[PDB]
């Protein structure tokens, strides 16, 4: 999509938190 | 930087970055990958420049990573290789968790 187009990135889910 | 972050911990195979093939390599103080084709790698990032990262979850056709960088950029890794994919995203993800913090600082 707009910016990113690898292909599907959403549902990706963060782990690292806000450093 | 360029020191011990010339060599590679985990080298991961079958990696789309920008809807481009290759294989991944984590390095000591970097993360880098290098596209299918080519000898050089396109992909070098410091984790003392990345914020975070993002683990795409099942569901997805595919398994996927992403760099948060506190520069306002993400670069997002997608495993294409169905074989460990899965345990790729997550080997790189705990190399990262465990390796991110030890050379990046909170922004807070």
């Amino acid at each position: 999509y707009v910016g990113e187009d690898d292909e599907e990135d959403d549902d990706f889910n963060e782990n690292d938190e806000d450093d | 930087m360029a020191t011990s972050s010339e060599e590679v911990l985990l080298i991961v195979k079958k990696v789309r970055q920008k809807k481009q093939d290759g294989a991944l390599y984590l390095m000591a103080e970097r993360i880098a990958w290098a596209p299918e084709g080519k000898d050089r790698f396109t992909i070098s990032h410091m984790y003392a420049d990345i914020k975070c990262q993002k683990i795409s979850p099942e569901g997805k056709a595919k398994i996927q990573l992403q760099l948060v960088l506190h520069a306002g950029d993400t670069t997002n890794f997608h495993f294409s290789n169905e074989s460990t994919a899965v345990k790729e995203r997550d080997a790189v993800k705990d190399l990262l968790q465990q390796l991110l913090p030890k050379f990046k600082r909170k922004a807070n």
